[PDB]
RNA sequence: UCGGGUCUUGUAAUUGGAAUGAGUACAAUUUAAAUCCCUUAACGAGGAACAAUUGGAGGGCAAGUCUGGUGCCAGCAGCCGC
RNA sequence: CCCGUUCGGCACCUUACGAUAAAUCAAAAUGUUUGGGCUCCUGGGGGAGUAUGGUCGCAAGGCUGAAACUUAAAGAAAUUGACGGAAGGGCACCACCAGGGGUGGAGCCUGCGGCUUAAUUUGACCAACACGGGGAAACUCACCAGGUCCAGACACGAUGAGGAUUGACAGAUUGAGAGCUCUUUCUUGAUUUCGUGGGUGGUGGUGCAUGGCCGUUCUUAGUUGGUGGAGUGAUUUGUCUGCUUAAUUGCGAUAACGAACGAGACCUUAACCUGCUAAAUAGCCCGUAUUGCCUUGGCAGUACGCCGGCUUCUUAGAGGGACUAUCGGCUCAAGCCGAUGGAAGUUUGAGGCAAUAACAGGUCUGUGAUGCCCUUAGAUGUUCUGGGCCGCACGCGCGCUACACUGACAGAGCCAGCGAGUACUCCCUUGGCCGAGAGGCCCGGGUAAUCUUGUUAAACUCUGUCGUGCUGGGGAUAGAGCAUUGCAAUUAUUGCUCUUCAACGAGGAAUCCCUAGUAAGCGCAAGUCAUCAGCUUGCGUUGAUUACGUCCCUGCCCUUUGUACACACC
């Protein structure tokens, strides 16, 4: 649903224990995600919440990347077309 | 660790239970047979009192219920 | 050694019941899960899509109005 | 557009219609004598009746991520298992 | 001896039109499109080549050969991991070479074990032990000997205003003016008390039930889709022989081509700008008044200017500048080294963040994050008095002072940077006065580039005393006295004054950290803090020997290889 709303990438992680002896964790991912530098500090929005259940406590972690441009990317402007002409000419 | 045994040697501590008093306020008057009603125990200095203030006259030492007027009368 | 000789009481570590607790690990169920995800997704989106586009105060103070006989 | 009509289906909503034997019983028939069957006078359906059961609901195998109880106990399960 | 043809043998290399589950096979082919001829053997795994019978043999034994009973898997080939006391390659001063400075030797500060005590609270055994920001006089504090209070919500039934329920003077009583209790009676009056149910709290247990966070693997270079090729399939190639780089960073060879995380880029900070915008809470020039000397006309200082002029130095904003630039020898290339220029040529120096995936790593003593169990009124709730965590025959770890002449002692000369500071509180403190010293009194400035502060720090430099002797090097142990912080200093808080003058001559077997403004020496500020630093986090001063490497030791990762393991050598 995140990417239907137009997101460049997302990642949700859930962990804890609810109906088993030991803890279990899952992680689902799609799209792109950066992790290292200050671009990762600002582009990503994160949040973390607890939830209490009859048997215990579950931890939720959500990250969302919204697509002023990353320093690594480089864009080259298309060359403009021109046509050769005969050497002589005149004007006013 | 572990929780060791405890023996509180003193038997028990029992609070000051109030002895019963069955309307001892009616003793506090002396009515003159369908006339005026003179009073019994006199009053105290009553800078912050003045009504019904009785004085614990027992043995040569007295006090007020609120003012705590310790006076050695002898 | 902290692994092989568990030092707690075995208490209902049933993977079968956990499958119900977490997610069944079968291909057939996932297709139904995807259909349900599609159904839930639309309703949440549409709500966002639709959304996006007798005076007595004086009497409180007035309590000293009532008066009584002098002396 | 809470709109109108044409066909089919169902109604923890109301009624309205005709019919029949399971039983039961005058007669005759059946038969060595009877019984049963096949005909047939007089009776025989509106709910708590004239009231259908045996096995199942994780997979092989068709059909509930119900609700109360128990807590490796009682138990279930041809096999994998709970 | 050479070349060639042919018959019959022991073998081999490439390939699959063919076969098989695959490993592989010129037969293991010509088989679901099934028949050339003939002999022998097996029917899930054990019991079992056992018992009994027969037969051969001097014997050991050979040949033939069952059943009762038990069980849901044993087994073959190949794939991915894990592991190995297997091999080959690479990387690293938590590895070594070349070295510097050290510890382990003594005294002391401080943590751990153990011993002992009424208690000496407790967490942890490279990645625990100067750690829990843990430098505890009470408080902190969870322990011991004692004493108080309920804040035990609400609902139900009863006592009850012909009185539920509260507080108290004095005397006794206890460390205790705790009404804690005991003698007697005044005061307040429906909120309380009794019992039942039901809650609340807890530094109480479980980190082997969890969340969150952190540490380690891991400062290393590693991890994946899409289309295509191989395989019936799990999978595999891409992701590699070689060279290069700090790097799966690149060049290349190639059944692969083009991409995505990580690394790089990114951000903070240190070095350059006589060019821009500047500044009395920063400076210089200039101009007045003025002091001292030479005198000259100057030199060295003081006070003022607020539309006198300026921004080199100090300070912050926008930008520029280094990109390996030019060269000379290697070399396909990527590069490496060396000289010149330049403030800067190791990624210019140093940091921050930091991939897929794990650990029964640590924390319930951070949390009103949290399950279950336990305790609840003689409390494991909270609170007050005293103590202890520091008690000591002895083993171990992080540090401090010294073993002196490259020194000690006495005068004098005299240079920083990072930071911090007072409202309902008591901070940083200048100046004047008293005081041998520690300290004391009286005005005042600063909520701050304005005052403390130029923080005149220490090291260091010049002139002398001492002179090889454990001596004037050394400062452990103790006695006496004087103050400060604090309610309180005994088991001495610390400081000051006089005396007392221990061990220790470069430290065995072992072993650590480190490559340039670095090691090492020396001090300063901040954190905890009323006082206490031998501790940590930062700052500056002086300032070197040795190398520009290798896999010999000790770790780690990649490939080949083996496996009866896959909860994976616990």
């Amino acid at each position: 649903f995140i990417m239907e709303s137009g997101a460049k990438g997302c990642e949700v992680v859930v962990s804890g224990k609810l109906r088993a002896a030991r803890a279990k964790s899952m992680k689902f991912t799609d799209g792109f995600m950066i992790h290292s530098g200050q671009p990762a500090r600002e582009f990503i929005d994160t949040a973390t919440r607890h939830v209490l259940l009859r048997q215990g406590v579950l931890g939720i972690k959500v990250k969302i990347m919204r697509g002023k441009t990353l320093p690594d990317v480089v864009t080259v402007i298309e060359p403009k077309e021109e046509t050769p002409v005969v050497q002589p000419m005149s004007q006013d | 660790k572990k929780r060791k045994k405890k023996v509180y040697t003193t038997p028990k501590k029992i609070k000051h239970k109030r002895k019963k008093v069955k309307l001892a306020v009616l003793k506090y008057y002396k009515v003159d047979s369908d006339g005026k009603i003179e009073r019994l125990r006199r009053e105290c200095p009553n800078e912050s009192c003045g009504a019904g203030v009785f004085m614990a006259s027992m043995q040569d030492r007295q006090y007020c219920g609120r003012c705590h007027l310790t006076y050695v009368f002898d | 050694g902290d692994r092989h000789p568990t030092r707690s009481a075995p208490r209902s570590n049933s993977e079968k019941q956990a499958s119900q607790g977490w997610g069944a690990t079968e291909g057939e169920a996932e297709l139904k899960d995807e259909q349900a995800a599609e159904e839930i997704a639309q309703t949440e989106k549409k709500e966002a899509a639709e959304g996006e586009a007798y005076l007595a105060k004086l009497a409180e103070k007035k309590l000293a109005l009532e008066q009584e006989n002098a002396l």
